[PDB]
RNA sequence: UGGAGAGUUCGAUCCUGGCUCAGGAUGAACGCUGGCGGCAUGCUUAACACAUGCAAGUCGGACGGGAAGUGGUGUUUCCAGUGGCGGACGGGUGAGUAACGCGUAAGAACCUGCCCUUGGGAGGGGAACAACAGCUGGAAACGGCUGCUAAUACCCCGUAGGCUGAGAAGCAAAAGGAGGAAUCCGCCCGAGGAGGGGCUCGCGUCUGAUUAGCUAGUUGGUGAGGUAAUAGCUUACCAAGGCGAUGAUCAGUAGCUGGUCCGAGAGGAUGAUCAGCCACACUGGGACUGAGACACGGCCCAGACUCCUACGGGAGGCAGCAGUGGGGAAUUUUCCGCAAUGGGCGAAAGCCUGACGGAGCAAUGCCGCGUGGAGGCAGAAGGCCCACGGGUCGUGAACUUCUUUUCCCGGAGAAGAAGCAAUGACGGUAUCCGGGGAAUAAGCAUCGGCUAACUCUGUGCCAGCAGCCGCGGUAAGACAGAGGAUGCAAGCGUUAUCCGGAAUGAUUGGGCGUAAAGCGUCUGUAGGUGGCUUUUUAAGUCCGCCGUCAAAUCCCAGGGCUCAACCCUGGACAG
């Protein structure tokens, strides 16, 4: 341990704090409108055709944003909401769709997950 | 100044009703310097503290309607 | 709907008010700083001028009377009141025996 | 009304001393002693106390912002630096 | 009565070490779903700009009156106006401020409406003035002349403990009004009490020193000036100091605390709701009135906006309640009532009071209940697996008897009202009795390992999954669907955020030969520590006691709403 009298004259205090993911202060989520809908390939273990989209939000940043399922209908004009959450296969990708919120539909014929995916129930 | 009778600490239906020692210049249930006793309505819970009393009255202290009644259902202020 | 006769909520009626308590007690304490500072104007300049016979009241004296009846007049309205009263009392009758002639 | 001791460091002032009080109290997180040391500008009209005295200080009436304290009675004498 | 971890850097092992997950919590949002009740809570993003209504008025037992309404044949009552008191209370916001703002402990140089204890006095006069009336300038706002008039409007005179002063002496106050064969209230001065509000001092109060210098009334001293009051608060002069590494100044950020969340504790992160304190309220500045605010719903000036105009000139500002626009992931009825508690006024009645008491919207959270109970086959259809000899979903269902809270319908009906022609918003209230009938009410996540729970198809590094290690290139329990199973529950899951796990800053709790780590080596100031004996001091320390540590949280024991949440007594604790 550091001796007794040098912990009054320098005093062991953290730092400022780094954040994960930036979405402003403190909120879950954020809304945005996509400038542009593209198509890229992973890292070294994997190899697909995952479709990102970079979401610009209300306050001005314009950062990368990752669509979960299969299929979409995500223009060069449609409002999405983010939320929050690392893929770690494709770098710079740091958060997350909603689907079924907004301009975002949810994902057909799908029967597992409803309350993530955004589906809504089959009778 | 300074009078007697009763806060509000109890919400809803059930009015418990506090202790007493603040100034007429301040809230209906804030700050008290000093306490005394109190009465439960639906029950028989009567308590009002004798020595704390009229030791507070004789300083300028106004004895406002809610403090009395509930004064002159105990023993203490009659003819004695 | 709209009542049949004019009316209009005077929110000039409380300054007017204010105003009518105000030229009374400033016409008061403007009285009682300049006739304090006519009398410091014969301390100033050590007024023993002489030039009534009839009564030997002496001009730096004379004026410190009318002084002090300008004071306490003052502390019956609420322009001057206690402690400040005796403080303007006791600072004219400190100098009026430091500068004199023993 | 408290009393606190110290020497006094800085004597070039009209009627006024500078007297450097040392306090010791232990730390309520840690448990060693940690020592603070204020200066109080305290008042002397009789100009009798100089640099190097220590003396004690109680309270009084501000004659000033700053001053507040008076020193009323000497312990011991000069405990300076040799010149 | 309090302290469980595991996965991953290797061929592998043992260390070191970063990352990740299991937990709880959050005034939360989103996605799926959605039966109620009790209690609490609800722009945390623009202190942004605001339609409308309301949020402070009350007294004629202070007056000149009487424009309404009700009697009588002039009294209740009362529109305006003078005057008294309150608009500096309450409500809201936290922008600003790390600062004598706040918290804790002391101090002296104070003021202080209404209330209260004590003593004395309350005599005798004067000149006006709104309202109103006759004219009159203007679109409006706002007014401009002349005349009349009352009072607890104002101003003298007389008297005077107090004040000034060494003393002698000098000098200043007033209101009257009501019921009654003289009571009640109020008025003026002084000396106290109480309560509130200023002022002084010390400690603790964020981060960065790749901000180390900062500071002229700046620090202090005499004299006048000034404040309720000490004081550089102020002016002139004299001295020239004053602050700083136990870190000033500067820059960024921020309301403080009681407490809240986590944690075994320590500690860490915060301080929404409730309560104390401080500050602000269109922005900047200033003063007036008053005991007190230099004052949200007050005034004046300037500025940016909005609105009106006969453009000459004027009116406003919700960081009060409810609402609009806008921003935002997101946060509600432009409701009812004075009944209850409280505030303002009044000798009362009573009036005013979106303070508040309630209701409404929202599963936002906590708590409780409910959506059926028993019985029922040799395990029926119909699905999934199948070695097809079966098994499983399954008592699950159907089929049978049974009870029916809550929801629904009908009839009763406690208490919160003390006051006291018997006075309630909430209320078709709580709760109770009865009547139909299960009749109206469940889902969500997950199932490779940590993580509690399995296979068969389809796809097939394709499409997709993912907190980490990682899964998918034909039979992958980690993709997609199905059957089944697990967990939880009207909640579930995801995300965000703090704490825990991290004895990975360790004060309680760690390390520096090689894993990150002794500065290349000395001298040495401040600072830290310091042999032995006796006496003394006793400051630290320790014991006991007296204050304060607000209340409410938390904890222990005990009560009341059918339980609980919640509410509540005393104690404990506040280190």
């Amino acid at each position: 341990m550091p001796t007794i009298k040098q912990l009054i004259r320098n005093t062991r205090q953290p730092i400022r704090n780094v954040t994960k993911s930036p979405a402003l202060r403190g909120c879950p989520q954020r809304r945005g409108t996509c400038t542009r809908v593209y198509t890229i390939t992973p890292k070294k273990p994997n190899s697909a055709l995952r479709k990102v989209a970079r979401v610009r939000l209300t306050s001005g940043f314009e950062i990368t944003a990752y669509i979960p399922g299969i299929g979409h209908n995500l223009q060069e004009h449609s409002v999405v909401l983010v939320r929050g959450g690392r893929v770690k296969d494709l770098p710079g990708v740091r958060y997350h769709i909603v689907r079924g919120t907004l301009d975002a539909v949810g994902v057909k014929d799908r029967q597992q997950g409803r309350s993530k995916y955004g589906v809504k129930k089959p009778k | 100044m300074v009078k007697l009778r009763l806060k509000r600490c109890g919400r809803k239906q059930r009015a418990v009703y506090r202790i007493v020692a603040i100034d007429v210049r301040s809230r209906r249930e804030g700050r008290d310097l000093q306490k005394v006793g109190f009465y439960d309505p639906i029950k028989s819970q009567t308590y009002l503290n004798v020595p704390a009393i009229l030791d507070f009255l004789e300083k300028g202290a106004q004895p406002t309607e809610t403090v009395y009644d509930i004064l002159k259902r105990a023993e203490v202020f009659k003819e004695f | 709907a709209a009542a049949p006769t004019k009316k209009a909520d005077s929110a000039a009626k409380r300054a007017r008010q204010a105003e009518k308590r105000r030229v009374y007690n400033k016409s008061k304490k403007s009285e009682a700083r300049t006739r304090m500072k006519k009398v410091l104007e014969a301390l100033e300049g050590l007024k023993k001028k002489t030039d009534a016979q009839a009564d030997e009241i002496v001009t730096v004296e004379k004026l410190i009377g009318e002084a002090y009846s300008a004071i306490d007049k003052a502390v019956k309205v609420k322009a001057l009141h206690k402690n400040t009263g005796a403080r303007r009392k006791s600072r004219l009758a400190r100098r009026k025996k430091a500068v004199e002639i023993h | 009304m408290k009393t606190m001791q110290g020497r006094v460091v800085c004597a070039t002032s009209d009627k006024t001393v500078a007297v450097e009080v040392v306090r010791l109290a232990p730390h309520p997180k840690y448990k060693r002693r940690v020592r603070m040391k204020k200066k109080y500008q305290a008042h002397d009209p009789d100009n009798q106390f100089k640099v190097g005295d220590v003396v004690r200080l109680e309270k009084s009436r501000p004659i000033s912002k700053t001053k507040s304290f008076v020193a009323l009675p000497v312990i011991a004498r000069a405990a300076r630096k040799a010149e």
